[PDB]
RNA sequence: UGAGUAGCGAAAGAGGGGUGAGAAUCCCCUCCACCGAAUGCCUAAGGUUUCCUGAGGAAGGCUCGUCCGCUCAGGGUUAGUCGGGACCUAAGCCGAGGCCGAAAGGCGUAGGCGAUGGACAACAGGUUGAUAUUCCUGUACCACCUCCUCACCAUUUGAGCAAUGGGGGGACGCAGGAGGAUAGGGUAAGCGCGGUAUUGGAUAUCCGCGUCCAAGCAGUUAGGCUGGGAAAUAGGCAAAUCCGUUUCCCAUAAGCCUGAGCUGUGAUGGCGAGCGAAAUAUAGUAGCGAAGUUCCUGAUUCCACACUGCCAAGAAAAGCCUCUAGCGAGGUGAGAGGUGCCCGUACCGCAAACCGACACAGGUAGGCGAGGAGAGAAUCCUAAGGUGAUCGAGAGAACUCUCGUUAAGGAACUCGGCAAAAUGACCCCGUAACUUCGGGAGAAGGGGUGCUCUGUUAGGGUGCAAGCCCGAGAGAGCCGCAGUGAAUAGGCCCAGGCGACUGUUUAGCAAAAACACAGGUCUCUGCGAAGCCGUAAGGCGAAGUAUAGGGGCUGACGCCUGCCCGGUG
């Protein structure tokens, strides 16, 4: 839910955050903490590669194994937590092991619901197990690349995932805004797409808030001198009258294809750019 | 080498020092790498009194122009060693 | 007593605003 | 009002000691230079 | 030369004596003045003796000078417990082998370095011309070691030590509100003082003082444990009677861990108002020494990020608590005996001992910071403690500056109500257009607050009472031009342009109609990323994953955002 302010001020007159109602316990469990320094976007070197990074709150990680390696072995939703680091939600799960780890959370899930990591596990929500046994159609999350690796796919909030088919190599999925890729058929993956969908109508209202994230201001292209930007120089608001609208690099944005014209995984890029 | 009657540079006197005298203890200028515990062996060979509770002090150097010429003092560092009750002084003796 | 004395004069500087205006 | 000049020892010998000269090669270049030259204080 | 002209560096001094060739400026005494949420102290940074005593004084003192932070002679900082190192770790850095690079070198594991953090045992008075949670007189505390003294045990059926290993704990955000207690202030009692000649007070008079720690011991404010016992364990690289997990038993508290600060012990000790010698090298100490209670008042401190609430969910490791692996023939439990090192300790640190060429109206963490009125670290006047802030004398011109005043008028001044004046303190009455319904709004516009009595009020705080306090409401009265009488604590009503706002910007001419922001939109990016920093390696993005990131444009919100792809991309 959406917990609109009342204008006390002009700060309250936008802003909204989420219910937070998925949250159960305020503190998360010490053995699974991990540092965060923060980098500020700065290289190695020191210099600062991407701009306006850094000067947010202090955070610290969650170790949470995507990878999912263990299997046959069933688990236990205890808690529910938030998650600074990203837009979705963490939810701890207790292994019968007595294992305990912080894995990404499907919307939908209840307190205490049984979830085994193994293939012969069921299709219901949390469970993680490989395509070749997944049924067509099914929506899925965090999708690894290959195996042990991750799954870099579909991590964030409210994003999802379906499967338009099937081979021994490859299965064939929806990546989200309808790319499609053939994800390898022994690569593991996990059914039901993850909650937190109301995160990207949260409207943050002021300021200061995004100091918070933390968000740094980006100057306005034009507005910089001619020296540091392209579109800079003019006597107030110069025109984009220079020839095509272009990054501080030299690279232009506005349409211009980034991707490298060869590359690895061309061939697995059955459909592209859905718009 | 090493050896602790070597140690030893000479006797404070001063009025300071004086004073100490009927305290039970004597100020003695000691090597600056020299430490607390080499100067207890030295007392008790040298003097054979037994020590108690030896303090040991060191001092920066004070400026001493001569004419054009500057230049700083050595650094001299006194030691005080508070010798046990019932033991006769050598000192000045 | 040797009595030394000396004595040390150093430039400096500087301003220039110069508080100028006009002919324009 | 505030000056250039804030001194701190450790940042005086950590940025213009013997050892942040020796630590490159350009800096045994200045400690060359300050040999060449027969300077009573090296370093700093 | 300008010149004996500018300046003499914010802001109280006067007199008496003393020293001396020389005294406005030095010293002492008596008044007076200024700071006192400091011009007070304590300690970093930094300075590196500038501290102290005895002398000198030509130069350095915006002036003389017997005086100096000056110039000369000696003298002065004392630590197992304070700070740091023989403990740890963060940002970051160095970095065996190694990954890369014409060379030089760059990057980065293991490991190490590195506090602004975590861990850690000593507190009260005294002492010098100084340095004192270091020296001293008392009481203590931590760690380590046995020529020792007792007590308990066990000889691999093993008494115990128990890790570089596994867990536990350490371990952490912001805001707010009750509570307990205290550092501190004041009242009644108590003890030492003085009867005051300026009218009048042995009197509800006056002045001054009203106590004391770490600890070893007992319990208490109260918080936190969510429960403890038994059994079972695909796990926590091997193992575990440890943890985690699972299943039952008992759950309204037995039990578990931590407490500020209190009562007696620490103390038949010393602080203390005031007396104040011999005299010594006549400073002024030695030395003597009373009462030492009670109530009111109390935090910005502590219990403690304890509790509640909130989002932006808020370090790292060791010291510790345990577990086994593993060591074993003498160990543990208490007393005595000893050991405990290396550096920093002076002074100046709101400043004439530093940043500033100066003995410069500026700049410099943090920790203590009183009283009367007051909401208050506002303001004014005063304690504790300092400061007489180092060129002056006297005439009382213009003129310049800092201010006070102003007859009749008012913004007729001026580019412009610039500057100045006025309003402003609490309680009460009352309050419009407009609006996103929050505002606008201290709207505007008015009234009352000084003193006395009925009134140790009505009502509350604490207390057995006694008492101390917080205190309206009113009535009657007294006065003055005056009444938050001093001092500081908004001037408003409108009408339009621009910008949502807070915020930011040219330090040192321009702070804004500029910038930014949330929002809106386009475009690119599928992770070995698009964009990058780099010859590369590496790294940022990212311990991210299209509801996520990069870039362009536009700027809250409301109504909207039309047509054109020929040309240029």
């Amino acid at each position: 839910a959406i917990k609109k302010y009342k204008p006390t001020s002009n700060g309250r007159r936008g802003m909204t955050t989420s219910d937070f109602a998925e949250i159960t316990t305020d503190k998360p469990e010490k053995s699974l903490l991990a540092p965060l320094h923060k980098k500020g976007g700065r290289n190695n070197q020191g210099k600062l590669t991407v701009r306006h990074q850094g000067g947010g709150h202090k955070r610290q990680y969650r170790v949470i194994d995507f990878k999912r390696d263990k299997d046959g072995i069933p688990g236990r939703v205890a808690t529910v937590e938030y998650d600074p680091n990203r837009s979705a939600n963490i939810a701890l799960i207790n292994y019968a092991d007595g294992e305990k780890r912080y894995i990404l959370a499907p919307k939908g899930i209840q307190v205490g619901t049984e979830i085994m990591s193994g293939p012969e596990a069921d299709i219901k929500v949390g469970n993680a197990l490989p395509l070749i046994n997944i049924p067509v159609g099914t929506v899925v999350h965090n999708i690894e690349l290959k195996p042990g690796k991750g799954g870099q796919l579909v991590r964030s909030a409210g994003t999802s995932a379906q499967v338009l088919g099937k081979e021994g190599k490859y299965v064939l999925v929806r990546l989200n805004s309808g790319e499609v890729r053939m994800i390898l058929s022994a690569c593991r993956a996990s059914i039901g797409q993850v909650g937190n969908e109301q995160h990207e109508l949260i409207n943050i209202g002021k300021a200061g808030r995004s100091r918070w994230k933390g968000i740094r201001p980006t100057v306005r292209g034009s507005v910089m001198n001619p020296n540091d930007h392209p579109h800079g120089g003019g006597e107030g608001r110069a025109p984009i009258g220079r020839k095509s609208p272009m990054s501080p690099w030299g690279k232009p944005t506005l349409g211009f294809k980034t991707r490298k014209k060869k590359n690895k995984s061309d061939k697995f890029i059955v459909r592209r750019r859905k718009n | 080498m090493k050896d602790p009657r070597d140690v030893l540079k000479r006797p404070v006197i001063t009025e300071r020092s004086a004073d100490l005298m009927t305290e039970k203890k004597y100020t003695f200028e000691v090597d600056v790498r020299a430490n607390k515990t080499e100067v207890k062996d030295a007392v008790e060979s040298i003097f054979g009194v037994k020590v108690d509770k030896v303090n040991i002090m060191n001092y920066k150097g004070k400026s001493k122009r001569v004419g054009r010429y500057t230049g700083m003092t050595s650094r001299r560092r006194k030691a005080i060693v508070k010798l046990t009750a019932d033991s006769k002084e050598i000192e000045i003796f | 007593i040797y009595h030394r004395i000396t004595t040390w004069i150093r430039k400096v500087f500087r301003m220039n605003s110069p508080v100028n205006d006009e002919e324009d | 009002m505030k000056r250039t000049f804030q001194p701190n020892n450790r940042k005086r010998s950590k940025v213009h000691g013997f050892r942040s000269r020796m630590s490159s090669k350009n800096g045994r270049l200045v400690l060359a230079r300050r040999r060449r030259k027969g300077r009573k204080v090296l370093s700093a």
